[PDB]
C-alpha cells in the first residue's frame, strides 16, 4: 500500500491564529491512505520520498501596500524546535476585484514522525468555495 | 424507472436492477428475488437525481462571511449561497452596495444579485447626500407654498424660500 | 398665481406683478394699469416652472449616437436622453449590454439603466453559449424520457441520452 | 504496468461547443499507457488513486468585464447524470496583450469506467502553440 | 529503487550564458536517487515515463516592453543536434515591484542517456532566495 | 471702475451640504471690486459680459468616481440654477492629484449670482487659498 | 463697444471631416458682440489683442492615443493655418472623462480667423453646450 | 494703452537651476505691451489688477511623482516669493502627456514681478512656443 | 537694521528708510524728519523677515481633518501642519500607519513623517498578528523551562511545550 | 558522414554505423555486411538534421485563426507560421495593423512582422482620415491652379480655393 | 505669379498686387505705380509658400536633447526634428531602441521612425545575448566539421562539438 | 538539559539521552555507559537550538547582487542578508534610495531598512537639486550681510543679493 493523501479546503480551514491551515480529511474528495493528520499537519508514518503539493485559491478587492502573499509548505520535526521551509511561492497578484491561484509541488524526504503543513501569509486572501480550489496532498514516490 | 445491470452472486444470472431516486443511494444491489435497497442520504450528503451511487455526494459548498444559505444541505440538493443584506454578487465576490453621491438618487435599491441603481437628479429634483437608499426627491415648491423664492435649487441642494410672500 | 416685485420704469413705485406659467415667459412686465403679459415659448425653448424670465431657457441638451430622446423639447421642458436598445447607462455613458459566457445564464435582461445580470448555472442546469438573452435551462432528463444516460451534463453542456 | 497518460494541445482542442477540451493522444509527446480516451475524457480502466493534472496557457488583448477564467478538472460517472468538480482555479489574469498559465494537480480516487475531463470557461482565452503549453495527464500512485 | 530527484536554486544557478539553469544537487533539500546530473541537466539512467517538474520564482521592478517570460523544460538527446521542447509557460506577470511564480509538471518518456534541462528567458527575472522557490525535479511513474 | 473679483479657498469652503462652495473674500489674495458676495455666490450689481473662472484642486487615495466641477447661475426669475460652464474628470486612474480649470464669458444682469459646485466635494483639497479659487471680471 | 464672444457646443459640432469644430453662435449662452462667425471660425473685424479660449470635454472607453486640442489662426495672406495655443493629453490611462482648457492673448488683424481643432475629434463628448466651448474678448 | 503680454516657450526656457522658467518675449507670438521682462519675470510698471495665466505642457515615460506648476510674485519689500496660483498634478498614472493651465486675477504694484515655476522642471516638454506659455493683461 | 529706498511723496529726493522687523510692517514710511513707523501684525497675519510691506502677509495655510497645527499663526510666522497621530506624510497626504502582517514585526513605529517599518521575523522569533506596534518576539524556549517540545514554532506562531 | 556506435547481434563486433540525413531516420541499424537503412519521414513528421532517431520528430506547430503557414510540414522542416494580411506580430500575438488618425499619414504599410508606421503630416500636407494606408498628401495649390485661396489647409484638412481668380 | 487684392491707402480703388515668393515677404505693398516690393526673410524666419505677409513666420520649432535638426531654419522653411541615433519616434517622443532578449534575434535594425524588430530564433539558429543589433545565427554544424555532437543547441545557445 | 529516548542495541534497555547544544548535532547516540556524542556542525551548516538532528541544517540563504551578508553562515546561525549601501528593503526587494527633488530636502538619509525621507522646504529655506543627501538649507540672508536684496528666494532657488548696500 503506497501512501497518499488529499486534503480539501473546509469551513474551519482559516484559523486566523498564525498557525497552518486546517483541512477536511474524510468527506467528499478528502482522503488519507497510509498517512495521518493532526491539527492541519500531514503526519508521515512511512519513511521515504514524497511528492507533496498544495494549491490555494486567492482573491480580493484592491491591494493594501503587506501586498505580497506567501504560500508555502513547511516541515516539522521533533528534533528541532523550528519549522523548515520546503517549497514556497511569493505572488503579488493584485496588480475592484481579483482572483489568482498558487500551486506548489515537489519531492522531499520525510521520516516517520515528521509532519508537513501549509502556510499562507496573509491568510485573509484565501477564498474557500467548495473544497476543489484550495487543497493539500502527497504521495510517496 | 431507470435501471442498472447486475448479476446474482450465487447463480450468475443477469439482473436488471432499479436505480434509486433523488434523496437516496444504493445501499444493497438487487437480487433475483428482492429489489434494490435504496438508503436515505445521511446528514451532509445528497443526491439530486435518479442514480446508482454506492454513497451520496457530499454537501461541499461553503458560505463566506458575506454570504448566507440560499439553500440548506438537504438529501435532494446541495447547499447554496447568496450574499447577505448590504451586499451583491459580482464575479463570484460579494461587494458592498454602492451609495449614490450628492446630485444623484436611487432608482433601484441593491439586491443579492444586483448593485444599487442611480440616475442623476432630473430637473426640479435633488439629492444632497451619499446614500444607497435616498431617491431624487422634488424641490420645495415656493409658489405652491405661497412664499418668496430665496435661493433656487440644484440637483444636490433643495430650493429655499423665505417665510412669507 | 405667484408674483414678483417690479419698479415701474418711469414712476418707480413697487408694483407686484404676476409671474408667468410653465410654457411661457414675460413678453412684457406689468405696469400701473395692466397685468403682466406672458408670451409662449418659441420653438427650441422652454420654461418648466412659474417664472419671470424675459426669455425662455434654451433646450440645450444633446443626445449622442447611442442615445434617443426620452423626452423631446417642449414648451414646458428640456429634452432628455436615454440609451438606445443594446446599451445601458454607466457613468454618463451608454455601454453595450453584456453577454453571459458559457456555464452562466441571464436572470435579468439589459435595459436602458441596468446591465444584463448573470449567474453561474446552478446544478441540473446549463447554458452552452455566450449570450445577452439565453438563460440557464435544465438538463435533459434521461430518466423522464425512458432512456439511459450517455454522457452526464455540466453547467455548459446538456446531458446526453442513448436510444 | 502502472497507468499513465499525457495528452497535448491540438488543432481541434477548442470545440466551442461548451463541452470539454479535446487533445492529441498518439503523436509527438502524447501517450496513453493503461488509460483510454474518448471525446476529450481520459477513461479509467484500472481502479485506484491517480494524480491528475492539467496546464492551460491563456492569453489575450485587454479584458471584457466574464473576465474571470475558470480552469478545472471534472469527473464523470455513469451512476449520476451530472459531472463532479475535482480541482479548479479561477484567475483574472488580465489586470494591449497578456499571457498567463494555469496549473492543476492533485490525487483522486477513480473507479473503472469513470472519466475525467478538462474545462476552461471562457475557452476562447486558451492559446495553443505546439502541444507543450496546454495539456492533460494522469498517473496512478 | 524508483528514480527521483529534486534540485534547488543555488548561488550559481543563473549563468547568463543563454544556457540552462544550474542547480544544487547534494546539500539541504537537493537530492539525486537513480538519476544523474551534468551542467544543469538531469540525466536519465533508467528508461521510462517520468513526471518532471520545475518551479521558478520570478520578480522585478516595472516592465521593459521582452516583457514576456518563458519558462520551460527541454529534452536533449544525442541522436539529434537540437533540443526538444516538452513543457512551457509564458507569463507576462508585471501588468514599483512584483512577484510571480511559474509551475510546470507533466509526464514524458525518457530513454537512458537523454537529459532534461530548465530554461527561463529572460533569466534576469528569476529571484533566488533560499532553494525553496526555484527548483527542478522528477520521478519515475 | 471695472468690476473684478478673486475669492480663495478657505477653511470653511466645504460645507458637506450639497450646496455651492464658500470662499474668502477679504483677506490675502481675496478681493471684491464692484461685485458682492453672499453664502458662496458672486453677486452682480453692474450688468455686463463677464469672464468668469474657477480652479479646484482635487486629490485622494484610490476610487460615483467621476467628478463634476461647474459654474452655475442663479436668477430670482426662475426657481432653478442654470449651468454655465462644466467639466467631468475621472482622474483616480495610493495617492493622486489633479486640477480643474474653467473659464468663459457669460452675460449677467444686476441681481444674478454665480456659484461653484463640485460633486463629490469630498475630493477637493484645500491647502492655502492658491489651488482652489473663483473669480470674475467684466470685459 | 468691446468685442467679445462665446460659442457653445452644438449638435452639429463634429463633422468628422478633419476640419475645425463647428459651434452655436446665437441661442442659449452663445453670443457674438463685434465678432463674426463662419463655418466654425471666429472672424475678427476689429484689430487688436484678444484673449482667446476654448475648453473641450473628452471621454471614452479604453484606447493614436494622444489627443491634441488647439486654437489656430487663418489669414488669407498665407495658404496654411498658424498654431496659436495647443495641448496634448493622453488621458485614457471601461469609462473615462477629461477636460482640456486653453486660453491666451494673441494679436489679430481685421480679416484673420481663429478656429478650434481636436485630433481625434471622435473623443469629444457633447452634452449641453457647457462642456465644450470657444470664445474671445479684446483686452 | 492697456498693458498685456504673452511669452512663449523657448529653447532656453529650462535652466535646470531651481529658478523660474525663462521665456521668449519678442519673436513669433511673443510680445510685451506696457509690461517688462527680466530673467523670466514679467515686471509690472503700471499698478492694477491683472489676469495672469500660464500653461505648461508636461510629458514623460513612467514615474517626487507629483508636479507643481505655479505662478509666484516677487516684491522687493520682502525677501521671499509669494504663491499666487498653484496646481499639483500626478499624471504618470511607456509614454504620457498632460497640460496644466492656471489663470486668475491678482493685484500688482509697480515694481512687483511675477514668475512661473514647475517642479520637477524636467517634465516640461517644449515643442514650438504654443504649448507652454505665460501672459497677463490688466482688467 | 537694513534699509530701503523711498522718494518723499512731495519733495522727491531719495531717502534711505529703515525696514521693519519680523512681526511688524510699515504703518507709515519714513520722511524728511522722522524714522519709519512700524506697526505690529494684526491677528491672522505675519511677517517672518525684515521688510517694508505696507500690509502683513496673511496666514494662509490650512490644516485638514487628518492634520494639526505644528505651528500656529503668529506675528512672525505662518501656520504649519503635520499629520495627526495615526497617519504619516506621503506626497502631501496624510496616509494611515501600516500594520505588519503575521510572520513580520515592527522595527520602527510610525511617526508624522515616516511609515511603520517592518521586516520578516528572523529565525527563533515570531509575530502572530497584523499590528502597527507588535514586534518580532523570541520563541518560547522549551529547553530553558525544563519542558519538552510539543509543536515547533514558526515566523507566525509561538513554539509550544508539554507538561 | 557522421556515425553512431552499434554492435552486431550475432557475433558481438563493434560497428560504426552511418547516421541518416535530413528528411530521414534510422529504420534499421547497420550490420556487419549491410549499411544503416534510412527511412523517409512519414507524413506530419520531420528531421531537419543529420540524426539517429528511431522515429521522426512530429510537426507539432499549430497556426491560430490569425496565422497562416509561412512553411508547411515537410520531411526536412517543421511547419511555421506568420500572421495573415491585416495583422502583425508583437510578442507572440497577431495584432491588427493600426490606422493613422486624421492629421497623420502612413510612411510604411504594416507587414507580418511590423506595424503601420505613421508620422504627423508635414507642413503643406495633410491627411483627413483614420487609415492604415492613406499617406500624407500635398495640399491643393491654389497658386499653381491660378485660383483664389478660400480657406487655408492644415495637417488634417485640404486647402480650399474658389473656382476663379 | 499670383496676386492679392489691396485698397490704396489714400485713393481706395481695388488694386491687384503680386504676391511674394517663398523665402520673402511684403516689405511694401503695391500702389498706383509700382509693383509689390518683396524683402527677404530675416534670420530665424521663413515663408514656405507664395504669400502677402507683412512679416515672415518665425522658425518656432524646437529640437529636444534626444533630437537633431532634420532640417535647419531656412528662408523657405521652418526647422524640423528627428530622433538621434539610438532612439525612435513613438507618440511624439524619442524612445530608446529595444534589445532582443536571448532566444530571439534582430531582423530589422532600429531607425529614427521604427523600433528594432525581433523574432524568436527559428530551428537551427540561436542568439545568446540581449542586443539591439545581434541577429539569429545558425548553429555550429558538428557534422560539416567532421566532429561528433557534444551538447545540442537551442534558440539561446550554440550547439557544442567534441574533438 | 533536554533529552530524547533511545535504546541500548545490545541489552534493549531504555535510555534517556542528552540532546546536543546549538552549534552541534548528534553524531552518535548515547549508550548505557557513554553519553551522547555531539559533533561540531561542518562548514556551511548550522544548528541554532538544542536539538537531536543526525545532520545540521544547511545554510541555505542566498544574497542577491544588491545584498551583503548581515550575518555569515556560522555553526549556530544561518546566513542573513541586508541591502547594500545605496539601497533599502521594501517587500523582499532592494530598491534604490529616492532622491528628493528641487524644492524639497532630506530629513533622514536612507538606510538598509528605510528609504530617504523628504519634506518640502520650509519658508526661508531651499533645495535646488534632486539629491538623496542634500537637506533644506537656509536662504542667503541679505540683511545679515548688509547687502541689498536682488531677487527673493523660493523653496527651490537661493535668494540673491547685490554686492553692496
Ligand atoms: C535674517 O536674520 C535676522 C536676524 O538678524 C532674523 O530675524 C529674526 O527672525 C526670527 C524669526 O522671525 C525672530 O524670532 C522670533 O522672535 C519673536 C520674539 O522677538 C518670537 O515671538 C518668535 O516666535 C516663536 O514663537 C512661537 C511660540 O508661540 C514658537 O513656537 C516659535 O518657535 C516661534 O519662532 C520668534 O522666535 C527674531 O525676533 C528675529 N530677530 C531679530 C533680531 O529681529 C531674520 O528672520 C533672518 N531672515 C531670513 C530671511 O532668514
Ligand atoms: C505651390 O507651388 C509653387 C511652385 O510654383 C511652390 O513654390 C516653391 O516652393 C519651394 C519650397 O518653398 C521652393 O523651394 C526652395 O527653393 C530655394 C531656392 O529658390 C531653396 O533655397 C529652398 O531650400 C532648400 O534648401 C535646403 C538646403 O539648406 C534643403 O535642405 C531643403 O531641401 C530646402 O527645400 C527650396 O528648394 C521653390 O523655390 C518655390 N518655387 C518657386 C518657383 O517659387 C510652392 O511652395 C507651392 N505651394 C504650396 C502651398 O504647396
Ligand atoms: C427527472 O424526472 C423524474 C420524473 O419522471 C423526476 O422523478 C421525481 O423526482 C422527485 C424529486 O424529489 C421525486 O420526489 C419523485 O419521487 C420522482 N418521480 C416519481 C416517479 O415519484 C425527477 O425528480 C426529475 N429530476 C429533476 C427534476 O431534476
Ligand atoms: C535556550 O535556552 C538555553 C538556556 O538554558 C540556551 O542555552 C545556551 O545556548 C548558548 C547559545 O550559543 C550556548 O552557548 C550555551 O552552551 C547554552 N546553555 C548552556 C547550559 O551552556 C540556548 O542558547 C537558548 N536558545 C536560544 C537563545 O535561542
Ligand atoms: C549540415 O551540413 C551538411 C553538409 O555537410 C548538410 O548536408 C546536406 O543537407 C541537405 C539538406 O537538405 C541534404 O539534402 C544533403 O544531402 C546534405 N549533404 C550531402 C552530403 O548531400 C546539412 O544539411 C547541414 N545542415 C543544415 C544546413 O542545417
Ligand atoms: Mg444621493
Ligand atoms: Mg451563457
Ligand atoms: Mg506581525
Ligand atoms: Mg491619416
Ligand atoms: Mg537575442
Ligand atoms: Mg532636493
Amino acid at each position: 500500500v503506497n501512501p497518499a493523501a488529499h486534503l480539501t479546503g473546509a469551513n474551519s480551514s482559516l484559523t486566523g491564529s498564525g498557525g497552518p491551515l486546517l483541512w477536511e480529511t474524510q468527506l467528499g474528495l478528502a482522503f488519507l491512505r497510509g498517512l495521518s493528520y493532526h491539527d492541519g499537519a500531514l503526519v508521515v508514518t512511512k519513511a521515504g520520498y514524497y511528492y507533496i503539493y498544495s494549491k490555494v485559491q486567492l482573491g480580493g478587492v484592491g491591494c493594501p501596500l503587506a501586498s505580497t502573499i506567501t504560500h508555502g509548505l513547511y516541515k516539522r520535526t521533533p528534533r528541532y524546535p523550528e519549522e523548515l521551509e520546503l517549497l514556497v511561492s511569493q505572488q503579488s497578484p493584485c496588480g475592484s476585484n481579483w482572483f489568482d491561484s498558487s500551486f506548489l509541488g515537489g519531492v522531499v524526504h520525510l521520516e516517520a514522525g515528521e509532519e508537513v503543513v501549509v502556510r499562507v501569509l496573509d491568510e485573509r486572501l484565501v477564498r474557500l468555495r467548495d473544497g476543489t480550489r484550495s487543497y493539500f496532498g502527497a504521495f510517496m514516490v | 424507472t431507470p435501471t442498472y445491470p447486475w448479476r446474482d452472486a450465487e447463480t450468475g444470472e443477469r439482473l436488471v436492477c432499479a436505480q434509486c431516486p433523488p434523496g437516496t443511494f444504493v445501499q444493497r444491489p438487487c437480487r433475483r428475488d428482492s429489489p434494490t435497497t435504496c438508503g436515505p442520504c445521511p446528514p451532509r450528503h445528497y443526491t439530486q437525481f435518479w442514480n446508482y451511487l454506492e454513497r451520496c455526494r457530499y454537501c461541499n459548498v461553503l458560505c463566506g462571511e458575506r454570504e448566507e444559505e440560499a439553500r440548506a444541505c438537504h438529501a435532494t440538493h446541495n447547499r447554496a449561497c447568496r450574499c447577505r443584506t448590504g451586499f451583491f454578487a459580482h464575479a463570484g465576490f460579494c461587494l458592498e452596495h454602492a451609495s449614490c453621491p450628492p446630485g444623484a438618487g436611487v432608482i433601484a435599491p441593491g439586491t443579492p444579485s444586483q448593485n444599487t441603481q442611480c440616475q442623476p437628479c432630473p430637473p426640479g429634483t435633488f439629492s444632497a447626500s451619499s446614500s444607497s437608499s435616498e431617491q431624487c426627491q422634488p424641490h420645495r415648491n415656493c409658489t405652491a407654498l405661497g412664499l418668496a423664492l430665496n435661493v433656487p435649487g440644484s440637483s444636490s441642494h433643495d430650493t429655499l424660500c423665505t417665510s412669507t410672500g
